[PDB]
């Protein structure tokens, strides 16, 4: 049983090229937007599992308060 | 020989061709054989074609024998291998074919031997079902053809020159017959070359551009693009373009790109073609739709092509076409956004710059896909760098005087984005991927221009717009981008004082949350104590707070006396003032004001009276949270502040717990996240660094532990749309942090693990991390809770005992069970799991008999796969302690047990 690649069908049918020309919906898509609001933009920066397990639920604006949380976090 | 010389060594390419041409002259036959074998061996074939074969066998029969004698290890062949040394190979292969023809184009190529031989072999090989031959030969034939197009082109030129010589003499003997003779010889030569070109095109190209294998299709379309760009007068007509047209609809991205690269080549750098424009007009629809191709790499090249099209003519592109491309400026993917931004520039962007700035603001306002400019700005950053860093210009349109106020806001927005992206040197989130010399310089240059410009303009700006919340929230973010030294050395302290005054005036006339947050966050930036400026600002801070605290006590007098039941109005008075205090206590120390009293007095009074407007509760809660937290920071250091802290802390946890059941839903959420925060903060981990803090440690009751679980089950696991989600994931991770840091008993995770399937898109990622973080913590009690998960799913379906084995509920629990096994000291865990599964299966007895829980072993059967050959005995020994003889014998409803027993 040879590992050599052999193809039974070498060419695309002519009828199937005609079909590709007439319908390309499966190779086209909708526009994938970036975050459209300042909220959704912070959420993208600050979301994800890593970012979520490394920050308080109630946001802390001063790094003096934030270490108090972060300090309890990396140990195990 | 040859195959070796090409990849292995890197002697010049023309040196090996000439040696081959040498040999062809000594002996045509041995040298053409060396060339046949060269193509065979480039395919990976280890066969050899011998002289006897060459002399006597047809290609078809040689190709068959060379399939037989191939001697392959894998399905690998040279053009599909990876690495630089094969990339170097593929190019040396193609270079040799080109350089061979070009060095034969005057004599050898027009014998009747060499090319007809090479072409027939490449044509036969390209017809092979063997891919290594079909793929390799097509490349060879496709290169060969490109080499041949050059010869034709040269020939065409030599004809035109030689004809110009002929006419010069007709005008003026015996040189005439010679020029006629030459012109004739050359026409004979173009004939042999069209034939060879048609052999390759009709024998290989026409079949292979359409090969089943996409990598072969891409080869073909690439070279036909090269033919049309190289000898346009002969190849740039529909009868070669149509292929590229059809292939744009190919189902593979790799092939689709090559159609666009090919076309780009017929506009850039140079063109003016009426045959091309006709085609493009036929296929424009299909091209603009490829701006949203599924493959992003393909979508860039479609926009870049639509840009090149634009240059030659604005004719083809309609309104709606261009509008579609504009939309891609707000795309998640930066390379498409930048290419659309480049299109947008050329299309609509022809003091000086002011008209260009009004244009961007209009563009931003007309497009309804984004409500902030951050992504619009970044798309344009590359091609409009100069127009975006013109802050003096933009600054002048908001001040010196028309502009509708909608337009003044959008320009304020845009302006800020430009600045932040100039100041921080990364793109906005999701556009990123650092940082070179000349970038650090432009950065430094950019901050200073900014700081200097906006130290003076910003106070005038707040003044002008200070009554509008969107605008001020935006403006207030500017100082965070300044180099602050420039306030002292620039001798700008009069402006700094002016700024603070506007901020103070703003803090006091505003009650919007986002305004007060900007204010607070901005005062934090300006109170940095690596800067001479600190003391000036610290005083400014201290004075604004004095006013806020003092007004807060007075409101809290009339508000909390018994006689006056305060209405909706008296309340907002307090709320308005409290918000400003809460906003500031977050970012600023504020210890000097013991306002725990005022907040406490306001939370406990909500409890007893049961009527306190939510917004007041929420901010009270938040505020006292920061009060506690700031005290925990200054700990040089006393023990009467330390024992008092513990008081407030212990008491605040009791309030948050009462409010957790408060009928008001957003209040629950507020009290829940604060709690999850403090529980983590004052956990046993508090002392990990120091031990001074052992009295503060707080462990929650089993009562509080369940209530936090009650909340999660009621509020995270239920039957703008993106808003409600991100909130919920936030509450979920808050509780899970308590789990993976064992602030809460690991058993609680049972009611959360069971949901990994039922909420796999909303909460999937969070739940998986909770499972890993508990594998890494305690592989064993992880596995315990993992089964208790399935146990809970099982007892639930009972109330919906037995039975439907063929149920959708039950089939789903087995589904979840199959997935908890792949997750699996490394074997004492699965040991522990089968033990508890078996213990649970026989928990309750039947009363004519199977025990009620007996179906659980079809679930438990999902884990017997994972471990283990010696352990299966020890498991079965443990099973026997539960199962009886009269049980191992019954084969009737008892199927789960008979099932589990295999393994």
């Amino acid at each position: 049983k040879r590992k050599l690649i052999v193809d039974s069908v070498k060419e695309l049918d002519s009828k199937t090229i005609r079909a590709q020309l007439s319908d390309y919906s499966d190779i086209v898509t909708t526009l994938d937007l970036a975050p459209p609001t300042k909220k959704l933009m912070m959420w993208k920066e600050t979301g994800g599992v890593e970012k979520l397990f490394s920050l308080p639920a109630q946001p802390l604006w001063n790094n003096r308060l934030l270490k108090l949380f972060t300090r309890c976090l990396t140990p195990l | 020989m040859l195959f070796e010389v090409v990849k292995m060594g890197k002697s010049a390419m023309q040196s090996v061709v000439d040696d081959w041409i040498e040999s062809y002259k000594h002996d045509r036959d041995i040298a053409l054989l060396d060339l046949i074998n060269f193509f065979i061996q480039c395919s990976g074939c280890k066969g050899v074609v011998t002289a006897e074969m060459f002399r006597h066998m047809q290609n078809s029969e040689i190709i068959r024998k060379m399939t037989e004698e191939f001697d392959e290890d894998s399905g690998d062949y040279p053009l599909t291998m990876a690495g630089p040394q094969w990339k170097k190979f593929k190019s040396s292969f193609c270079e040799f074919i080109g350089v061979l023809v070009r060095q034969c184009q005057y004599s050898i190529i027009y014998d009747e031997y060499m090319m007809d031989t090479v072409i027939s072999l490449l044509t036969g090989l390209s017809d092979s079902q063997v891919r290594a031959f079909r793929h390799t030969s097509t490349l060879a034939a496709m290169k060969l053809m490109t080499a041949l197009v050059n010869v034709a082109l040269n020939l065409s030129i030599n004809m035109d020159n030689t004809q110009r010589q002929y006419e010069a003499e007709r005008n003026k003997n015996e040189r005439l017959e010679l020029l006629l003779q030459k012109r004739k010889e050359l026409q004979e030569n173009q004939d042999e070359i069209e034939n060879m070109m048609n052999a390759i095109f009709k024998g290989v190209f026409v079949h292979r551009y359409r090969d089943a294998i996409a990598e072969i299709r891409a080869i073909c379309i690439e070279e036909i693009g090269i033919w049309m760009k190289m000898y346009s007068d002969a190849f740039l007509n529909d009868s070669y373009l149509k292929y590229v047209g059809w292939t744009m609809h190919d189902k593979q991205g790799e092939v689709r790109l090559k159609c666009l690269t090919a076309l780009q080549g017929l506009y850039y750098n140079k063109e003016l073609n009426s045959k091309l424009e006709l085609f493009t007009s036929r296929f424009k629809d299909r091209i603009v739709s490829m701006t949203l191709d599924k493959e992003y790499d393909v979508a860039v090249q479609a926009i870049k092509l639509l840009t090149l099209v634009l240059q030659s003519s604005e004719e083809v592109l309609t309104a709606e076409d261009c509008e579609n491309v504009y939309h891609l400026v707000y795309s998640a993917h930066r390379p498409v956004a930048v290419a659309a931004g480049e299109f947008l520039y050329k299309k609509l962007f022809s003091g000086p710059n002011a008209n260009l700035v009004k244009t961007l603001v209009f563009f931003f306002l007309e497009s309804e896909l984004h409500e902030h400019a951050a992504y619009l700005v970044d798309s344009m950053w590359d091609c409009a760098t100069e127009l975006l860093k013109d802050w003096e210009c933009m600054n002048s349109l908001l001040l010196e005087e028309a502009l509708t106020d909608r337009q003044e806001s959008a320009l304020i927005e845009i302006m800020l984005c430009t600045i932040r992206q100039a100041a921080e040197c990364h793109p906005p989130v999701g556009r990123g991927t650092v940082l070179t010399a000349k970038e650090k310089k432009t950065q430094l240059d950019d901050r200073t221009k900014i700081t200097e410009l906006f130290a003076v303009a910003l106070p005038q700006l707040l003044a002008k717009y200070s009554v509008d919340a969107e605008k001020v929230t935006n403006l207030l973010q500017l100082p965070q981008y300044f180099d602050l030294e420039i306030y002292t050395t620039g001798r700008l302290e009069k402006h700094l004082d002016a700024l603070l005054r506007q901020i103070r005036n703003i803090v006091e006339k505003h009650t919007d949350t986002d305004v007060l947050e900007a204010c607070s966050k901005t005062y934090h930036a300006l109170c940095n104590e690596e800067f001479t400026i600190f003391n000036r600002v610290d005083i400014s801070r201290s004075q604004l707070i004095d006013e806020l605290a003092d007004k807060f006590n007075r409101l809290l007098e009339d508000f909390l006396q018994e006689g006056e039941e305060p209405d909706e109005d008296d309340a907002y008075q307090v709320l308005s003032t409290l918000k400003r205090i809460t906003a500031f206590h977050n970012a600023h120390d504020l210890s000097k004001w013991d306002l725990f009293a005022c907040n406490y007095k306001l939370l406990k009074t909500g409890i007893e009276n049961g009527d306190m407007p939510e917004q007041i509760v929420i901010h009270a809660l938040q505020c006292t949270h920061y009060v506690i937290l700031w005290q925990l920071a200054k700990i040089s250091s006393t023990k009467e502040d330390l024992l008092r802290l513990k008081k407030q802390m212990r008491v605040f946890c009791q309030i948050c717990q009462h409010y957790l059941t408060n009928v008001n839903t957003t209040v629950k959420e507020q009290a829940f996240t604060i709690l999850c925060d403090i529980l983590m903060i004052f956990s046993h981990q508090i002392m990990s660094g120091r031990d001074m803090l052992e009295p503060l440690v707080y462990t929650p009751d089993s009562s509080l532990q369940s209530e936090l679980l009650s909340f999660i089950l009621d509020h995270v696991f239920i039957e703008s749309k993106i808003e409600a989600l991100h909130k919920r994931r936030n509450l979920l991770a808050a509780f899970c942090k308590l789990i993976v840091y064992t602030v809460v008993e690991m058993n609680t995770a049972a009611d959360i693990f069971k949901q990994y399937m039922k909420y796999y898109n909303d909460y999937g990622d969070i739940i998986k991390e909770t499972m890993s973080k508990t594998r890494q913590i305690d592989k064993i009690q992880c596995a315990k809770t993992l089964i208790l998960s399935l146990q809970q799913l099982f007892n639930e379906m009972i109330q919906e005992y037995n039975f439907d084995r063929s149920s959708s509920t039950f089939s789903g629990i087995k589904e979840l069970a199959r997935r908890f096994a792949l997750t699996f000291k490394t074997r004492e865990a699965i040991a522990m799991l089968h033990k508890d599964g078996i213990e649970f299966a026989f928990k309750e007895p039947n009363q004519g008999e199977p025990p009620l829980n007996l179906a659980f072993l079809d679930i438990l059967s999902e884990f017997s796969s994972k471990l283990l050959r010696q352990d299966k005995r020890t498991v079965y020994v443990y099973l026997e302690k539960f199962m009886t003889f009269q049980m191992s014998l019954r084969r009737e409803v008892w199927l789960p047990l008979m099932s589990y027993r295999n393994s």
